[PDB]
Formats: C-alpha cells, structure tokens, sequence
C-alpha cells in the first residue's frame, strides 16, 4: 500500500532531475504539489519525452512517449506505473 | 674503399649488440592483483599489512566441515592429528561473483575455489594494468600458473560433469584464457613451493621470445581439507605456534598460508610504446636444481648460489647492485641456515659492509602460501619500490646462530629501513624454492624514471556493470576513491574509465562542465537517486543503427558556431561542404552559419536548405569520425540529398550541386503556397483535404497521427477555417512554399536541371528511400528521382515501419535540432518495437557539453563509441579502483 510513496519518489526525482538542467538546479520535490500538472511546472514537450525516458529506465518499462500529457501530474503518472507493474 | 667495409662492421656490431639485449630484454609488471592472509585483497592492502609490521597467522576456519577440536594433539606421531593450531588463511575463500563470468550456482559450488580465486584475480590484475580485461579477447596473452591439486571435491545433482573440468588443475590456468578468449598458452606449473616463480621465468622467456605480447604469471593456493598440516607437521617441518620465524634463532619450522598472487607482464619496450604505467621491472631471471643435494627434500647450498649468480648474469647485474632479497625464509631450521649461507656467498662478498643486502620474508607475516608464495613476495617487493621502505620480517629474536653473519655482507630487517631513490635504482631478489629441487630467483629493478594534455569540456564518465546492484557499488567505491585524492583532472578519469573498463550491461555517464557537479551525482547513481547530469540504461543486446536526415524545421541562428571553434573535425567538413558549395552559390557558407554582416540569412529557402545540408552531413561525418558507422541512411524531402552523399550514393560535389540548384528552383514559387502539419491519421487528412482536389496535397506522412498538407494559398486559408470548425488541430510551417504539391509541376524543367550530369552510384551503406518506402539503389538517384523527391508525399512513417522491421533499433537525427523525433518515437509506440532516438544537438545547444550528452546518451543505450577519437588517444594513466565483483558463497559440504 505505502509503495506509492516510492513510486512518488521515482516520478518526483526525475521530474526535478529535467527541471534541473541548465543554470538553475536549486530545485526541490518535497514541498510541490503531487496534483500539480507537468505543464505548470513548466514542462515543454522535449522535458516531456526526456521525463518518460528516465521513468522508463527506473522501472523497466515501455511507456508511450506521450506518458506525461495522456497522466498529467505525478499523482496520474503513478497510478498508470501502479497499473502496468501491479 | 675500407669506409664501406667499416660502415658494414659499425651496422653489424650494433645489430649483434641489440638483439643480444632484446633476447635479456627487462620485463615490465603493469599490473598485479592479490588475496591473502590478514584482509589482504589488493597490492596496496598487502603493503599496508607488511608496512604495519602484522601477523596474519590466526585459528583454523570453523566453516568447512574441519574437526577443528578433535584434529589437534602435541605429538606429532598421532596418526591423522595435527600440533598447528592456526594458520594463514582466507576466510572468504569461497566468496565468488559466479554470474560475472557465466557459471551457474551449481557448477560454482563444484568449482575448485582455486579456479575461481584466479578468474578474479586475474581480471582485477588487467584492470590495474589499464587493460580493458574484454579488449585482450583475441590477443596472443600467454597465462603462466603454478598450482597444485588440494582435494576439493573430497558434488551437487546435476554438476559431476562441472566438477570434472572445475577441479582439473590443468583448467587452473586453462579456464582464464577460456572465459577472457585469450589466445596464447595457458600451462600450469608444478614445481611445489617454487612454482609460481617458475611460472613468472617462463612468462618472462615466452615474451622475450616474442611468444606472447602480454601475459599472466601467478599461482594460487587453497587448503579446502587440513591433510597439509597433519601430514607436514608428522614430518616436525610446522612451527608449533604457526609462526614462520624467518632467519630467526627461535624458529622450529613453517606453517600453511592460501593465496592468490597474480602480475601482468610484457616486454619494457612494448610498455613504453603502449603507454602503460611500468610499476617495476623483472630485469633477470633464472632457474635451475639442486641436484644431487643431501636428500630429496633437503635444499643445496651451492645450487642456490648458482641459481642467483645465473639471474644476475641473465640481468647484467653484479651482485652489489643489490639492495635487498625478498627471500624464501620459511622458518625451517633446516632450510633457513642453507639460504642464509647461499645469501652471504653470493650476495654478500662484493659490496660495501656499510651496504649489507637487507634479507626478509612475507612468510613471517602470512604464512608459506606454497605454489603463491614466490609471486606473492615479488608484489611485496614492487610496493616496496613504490613506497620507498624495505619492510621489517617478525619473529626474529636474534638472527639464527646456525648462520656465520660475520662472514658475509647481509643483514636481516629487524627493522624497517628506507629505501634511498638517489644514484641509481632500487633493486631486489626474490626467491623460491621447493621440495622437489627446483630453484627460482628473479632480480626486480625500479621502474625507469623517463616516464601536458589539454582538457577536453564535458568529458563523459562511463560506469557499467553486469547488473544494478554491481553498478551502484561501482560509483560508490570510485566516489570513495576520488575522495582520498587531492586534485585529479577530470579529462584523465574521464579516459581511464572510457579506454580502460569494460562496458557492460547495465551503464551509466555523467556529462558535466561544472566542477563540483559530478561527485554528488556518483553518490546519486552509488543510491540510486536520479541527477541532471547523470544519464542511464540497458544497453540493446541487439540492434542497427540508422541516420536520420530531416528537411524543413531543425536550423537556428547560430547553428553550427560553437562547434565551428571547439571542434577542428566538423570545422574540416563544413570546409568540405564550402568548397562543394562555391561553384552553385553566391554566398559562403562559414559567413552565413556565422551571421556575418552582409552574408544572407535562413529566411531564404536557397539558403537554408544547403546550410541544412551541410550541417547534417558534418554532423553525420563527426558522428562517424567518433566511431558510430550506420547500417541504414534515411532522409526527408531535401534531406535525402544529405542522405545519399552520406550513403556513397552522391558525392559531396555532385549533392552540393542538387541541393543548392533545386533550392534556387523553388524560388518563383514563394507566396503562391505553404505547408500545415494536421494532428490526424494519412486517411483522415486525406478525407479532409478532398474538397480542394489539386489544390491540396499531402506533403508527408511522419507518424500515425502526423500528417502535413500543401498547397495554394487560397486553399489553406479554407482548410484552416474548416480545422477551426471540426477542431483538428492544425499548424502553419513557417515556409513560403508549396514543396510536395502541383505547384512544383510548373518549375519541374528547372528543378531536372539542377541534377545535370549528376553520376549516381551504388550506396555503401542502405538508403531507405522516403520517395517509395524502401531500400533503393544509389544508382537510381537520378535527375527524376530528385524531381520526384520534391513532387510527391515523403512516406517517412511508412519507411520508418520498414527499418524497424528489418532490425533497426537507434535512429540518430544527425540535425542542428531535433524535428523527427517526435513522429519517430510514435511510430515505435504504434509498432511495438524496443527501438530508441537520440538526437544530435538542440536549439542554443551547439555546444561539445550537447554533443558529448548525445554521445554517452547513445552509448548508455549500446551504441558502440570509439571514446578514443571523443576523448584523446592517450591521457596520463589514471588508476581506477577494478570490478566491484557482487560475490555469494559457494562450498561443497
């Protein structure tokens, strides 16, 4: 059941990870929302792709590269992770 | 007429004198590796032991089926009993990382653990060489190892057959060359205490006879059962406390010690031109018999001395050019004296009293590791040359009484004494002998002392291992590693970790400009915690590589600028591209990827196509040069033009002149179209477009749900608004023309001419053509073919289902900007396919950071790189900790 609070972790982490490329990396997960769509966040369709590539990796997973427009918050893309895994 | 007879003798002598010093030619030791007794795992954690002045001797294991209680008894004529009550050992002798080299839980539990000490050990003595352990698959690498049968299997269902080979000892050495694919010979040796020693000799004259290029010299040692103590300690040759008291007046025998002491050997000459770090010299060598001695057992004085006086006259070495002997010192009171007397006679006449040779024995700190022992005490003196000390021997009370020191110039070290690198080099004996007769002695020289690189921005670090887990602890142990290092430069590493390590399954690089950014990112990877900078995968097991060539929409300004400046290949191209443009433009190219005042601009369709052009085609030629050749070339609209020069189809001349001719046709067509890209399927914009008939097209058909439509301007405005109605999203390419519709019909003779004399030719590499969705011949590439290009619908999905379709699983955009890796990664979804698409660089990423982000993205995926060509041929050697080897228990109960 808590196993959501790690698949969180995965999303979160890399979610941040893409945000952080560049001049400003004084990004945080914790405190955002994780009903908060990728879109505010500022996620253009390169991130988008980029994000779906690192779930991908982390959990070993096929996923469509339009993952983060079809689940747009990290609340949407762990239930689809929670899905295909079990 | 004498000067030509002289001339001839002046040639002869020196030809005479350098191959006689070729056939004595020193034998550099680039590597070394070890496990023995006290903790020992590693050259430095051996000097650390030997530095520290420690006992290693400690109680019999309680893990192996030993009647450790009921086996002792102080008379040494109790039947099956022993008086020793502890040895050297390793404790973690079973301790193997079976899934690293292919072997089956099973086969490993039936596997001599003799066997398996040696697989590691011998891969982590490569690595310390520099040696990638994978890159000697091939090579003419000679394995030399002493080693004995100790009775392992006193055996699991289904493995008698796996116990077999994994206990001959012949495979001792045998399965090395196996699992590495080694091609030179493979023997073991068996001449008892001596052995490994002796192997050292034969690797050393197999080289010198140009036998091998490289080769592995060692033994190994493992006591599974207690039958070397209960049957040596019958015969009063053990120390009752397990102590061997080398030279020592207390000593009353020696006692057992397992190990495994491997080196990497090859000639000083081939070190030199390889570039690899020479941590010592074997510079003579020498072996030979007692003889007839006082018994079979029993050593010979004079057999020793012969035996030193050999390897001196083999090194050209008189014997005081001799600091110090690593000597065989197995505490015996039989033995020792002999030695000593051997040491004193050949050794200590010729030499300042001042200047003794310092004699001491690693046995007095482990133990007597048998067929180990001789190469054990040669990594004991190597780190005794890098550190600059000669280390103290225990136990000794009083040197032996049996021994006349006053006649002699040899002293024991009692002590710990310095070893002065000023004057000439340092220089040590070691020896070892054996029961059955058989002397080595080998004389170690320092490394010679006659042994500025710009850096390289973004220089990937490459780690990989043959599972997760094993991945993790390969960043933790290299973030510990560079933690105990001041200031090492991050291009060095970066190229010790890229040319020295095998890349395996699982992967991982950092790509980073900044400093302080890429240790936390190897603790992030160590915890498996993402991090910007750090990229990561499962290399394809399979897979073909494909060049992607896109038309319309990948240029910016500035495209090409950076590189221009940081890298002198693309700088080279470009040059190339320039030239094959000159004659069919106006402009110059490097003025207008620079911007120049007065040079045009990318709003022109004459000039941004050839630009375009020569951007992918220098990206494709710098992808190439780095090492990534395709199986497969596909190209978009005018990026087939790219395609084919790239392919062998179009030279770059005859595809400079389509380019910048075609492109100068389109021009009496602006205003009078455009292009939209509609989100919807080939059949629904098909549907769609149907009330405009030959006023609308479709353009291209780039993936399930990507469809772009041509046409005349009235025509697009009332698609437009029909998409506004039906709400399918529609957007408007920014471009002044209506390529892919009627409207080429009407420059159709300009656009035939612009491949006039054009002499196409057979493709090197396939051309999956986006005109008919298929391989075509270079040779159809004619002057219709490319009127046909510009005329009719680019069926880049369609073509993109053929390639995955026969094997292809990387396609590299090879663009200034990625435009068809959307369209790509959604036919691979559609398809089902586990295919990958990497980019080359980005908008305002132009940059080496982008292009080496790109590079180790590839790779990471399985794409071979040549980091050669990416990161320098040779860089200072830089040490790596080796394979963080995930280790299980396996021994036969």
């Amino acid at each position: 059941a808590e196993r959501d609070r790690a698949l969180l972790e995965v999303v979160r982490g890399n979610a941040a990870s893409v945000m952080s490329h560049g001049a400003m990396r004084t990004a945080t997960l914790e405190a955002v929302e994780p009903t908060r769509a990728f879109r505010d966040l500022g996620f253009d369709s390169l991130m988008a792709v980029e994000l779906r590539n690192r779930i991908g990796a982390a959990t070993g997973l096929r996923l469509a590269p339009t993952l983060v427009f079809d689940h747009p918050t990290p609340e949407a893309v762990v239930r689809h992770l929670r899905a295909e895994l079990g | 007429y004498l000067k030509r007879a002289t001339a001839d003798l002046s040639r002869v002598r020196r030809q005479l004198q350098e191959t006689e010093a070729a056939s004595r030619e020193p034998i550099a030791i680039i590597g070394m590796a070890c496990r023995l007794p006290g903790g020992v795992d590693s050259p430095e954690g051996l000097w650390e032991l030997v530095d520290s002045g420690t006992d290693a001797i400690a109680g019999f294991p309680l893990d192996r089926g030993w009647d450790v209680e009921g086996m002792y008894d102080p008379d040494a004529e109790a039947p099956g009993k022993t008086y020793v009550k502890e040895a050297g050992f390793l404790y973690d002798a079973g301790e193997f990382d079976a899934g690293f080299f292919g072997i089956s839980p099973r086969e490993a539990v039936s596997m001599d653990p003799q066997q398996r000490l040696m697989l590691e050990a011998s891969w982590e003595a490569f690595e310390r060489a520099g040696l990638d352990p994978a890159r000697q698959r091939g090579t003419a690498t000679g394995v030399f190892v002493g080693a004995t049968a100790t009775g392992y299997v006193s055996v699991p269902e289904g493995a008698e057959g796996f116990a077999i080979t994994g206990n001959m000892t012949a495979v001792t050495s045998g399965r090395i060359s196996y699992t590495l694919g080694l091609q030179g010979p493979a023997v073991t040796i068996d001449t008892a205490c001596s052995s490994s020693l002796v192997a050292l000799h034969l690797a050393c004259q197999s080289l010198r006879q140009g036998e091998c290029t490289t080769a592995l010299a060692g033994g190994v040692t493992v006591m599974p059962t207690p039958t070397a103590f209960t049957e040596f300690s019958r015969q009063r040759g053990l120390a009752p406390d397990g102590r061997c008291k080398s030279f020592a007046a207390a000593a009353d025998g020696t006692n057992w010690a397992e190990g495994v002491a491997v080196l990497v050997v090859e000639r000083l000459s081939d070190a030199r031109r390889n570039g690899h770090r020479v941590l010592a010299v074997v510079r003579g060598t020498a072996i030979n018999q007692d003889g007839a001695s006082n018994g079979l057992s029993a050593p010979n004085d004079l057999a020793q001395e012969r035996v030193i006086r050999s390897a001196l006259d083999n090194a050209g070495l008189t014997a005081s050019d001799v600091d110090a002997v690593e000597a065989h010192g197995t505490g015996t009171t039989l033995g020792d004296p002999i030695e000593a007397q051997a040491l004193l006679a050949a050794y200590g006449h010729e030499r300042p009293a001042h200047r003794p040779l310092r004699v001491g024995s690693l046995k007095s700190n482990i133990g007597h590791a048998g067929p180990a022992a001789g190469v054990a005490g040669v990594i004991k003196m190597v780190m005794a040359m890098r550190h600059g000390v000669l280390p103290r021997s225990l136990h000794i009370d009083e040197p032996t009484p049996q021994v006349d020191w006053s006649s002699g110039a040899v002293t024991l070290l009692t002590e710990p004494v310095d070893w002065p690198d000023s004057d000439r080099p340092r220089r040590a004996g070691v020896s070892a002998f054996g029961i059955s007769g058989t002397n080595a002695h080998v004389i170690l020289e320092q490394a010679p002392t006659q042994d500025p690189a710009p850096p390289v921005p973004a220089a990937p670090w490459l780690l990989s291992a043959k599972t997760p887990a094993a991945l993790r602890a390969q960043a933790r142990r290299l973030h510990t590693h560079l933690a105990r290092h001041p200031h090492p430069d991050p291009t060095d590493i970066a190229h010790a970790l890229a040319t020295t390590r095998t890349p395996h399954e699982h992967r991982a690089a950092l790509v980073t400009d900044d400093h302080g950014t890429r240790g936390p990112a190897l603790a992030a990877l160590a915890e498996g915690a993402p991090d910007a900078c750090l990229i990561s995968g499962t290399a394809l097991s399979k897979g073909r590589t494909v060049f992607v060539f896109p038309g319309q929409g990948s240029q910016w300004t500035g495209m090409g600028r950076e590189l221009l400046h940081t890298s002198p290949e693309f700088a080279a191209y470009i040059a190339e591209c320039e030239t094959a443009l000159n004659d069919f433009v106006d402009w110059s190219l490097t003025d207008v990827l620079r911007g120049t005042e007065g040079a045009p601009g990318y709003d022109r369709v004459d000039v941004v196509q050839p630009a375009l052009f020569a951007v992918m085609v220098s990206l494709a030629r710098l992808w190439q040069h780095h090492g990534i050749h395709p199986d497969a070339v596909i190209g978009h609209s005018q990026g087939e033009i790219a395609a084919a020069h790239i392919a062998g189809a179009l030279s770059l001349q005859d595809a400079a002149r389509i380019v910048a001719l075609r492109s100068q046709a389109l021009l009496p067509l602006a205003g009078l179209g455009g292009m939209t890209s509609l989100a919807l399927p080939h059949d629904q914009a098909l549907q769609l477009i149907q009330p405009w008939g030959q006023d609308l097209s479709i353009a291209s058909v780039n993936g399930p749900h990507s469809t772009v439509v041509s046409g005349t301007t009235h025509a697009l405005d009332e698609l437009h608004t029909t998409c506004d109605t039906q709400g399918v999203r529609a957007r408007r390419i920014p471009v002044d023309y209506a390529s892919h519709s009627a409207q080429v019909e009407s420059i159709r003779d300009t656009v035939l001419q612009a491949a006039t004399g054009i002499n196409p030719q057979p493709t090197t590499i396939p051309l999956y053509s986006t005109v008919t969705g298929q391989p075509i011949d270079g040779t159809q590439l004619d002057a219709d073919y490319w009127y046909t290009n510009l005329r009719h619908t680019v069926r880049f999905e369609e073509t993109t289902r053929a390639l995955l379709g026969s094997g292809h699983r990387h396609f590299i955009e090879t663009t200034a900007h990625p435009v068809l890796a959307l369209a790509l990664e959604e036919t691979i979804e559609a398809t089902g396919s586990d295919a990958r698409v990497t980019g080359t660089l980005r908008r305002d990423h132009g940059d080496l950071t982008q292009l080496h982000t790109a590079l180790a993205t590839a790779w990471t995926h399985g794409i071979d790189v040549d980091w050669t060509a990416v990161l320098g041929d040779r860089r200072t050697p830089f040490e790596l900790p080796t394979y963080a080897f995930q280790r299980q228990r396996y021994w036969l109960e």
